[PDB]
């Protein structure tokens, strides 16, 4: 409800955040299960589903 | 010999099924 009120009657209704959400599907929804970086591996295994 | 092997060293070809944006 907060989102709906905040973006009441946008480009049509939202039309904008519905675009950046698909980009926010990043860091996510990929065959990769753990992000490596140097010697630090951060595994998002328990949350991926 | 290759044909009957299909049915001579053959490489094993493998491909996967995945899903993305729920497709």
């Amino acid at each position: 409800e907060n989102i709906y009120n905040r973006l009441g009657e946008d480009l049509n209704k939202w039309q904008a955040l519905l675009v950046q959400i698909r980009k926010a599907r990043g860091t996510f929804d990929n065959a990769e299960t753990k992000k490596e970086f140097g010697p630090v591996v951060i595994d998002y295994g328990k949350v991926q589903s | 010999a290759w044909t009957q092997v299909l049915l001579p060293k053959i490489k094993n070809v493998v491909h996967e099924l995945r899903i993305t944006n729920q497709v």
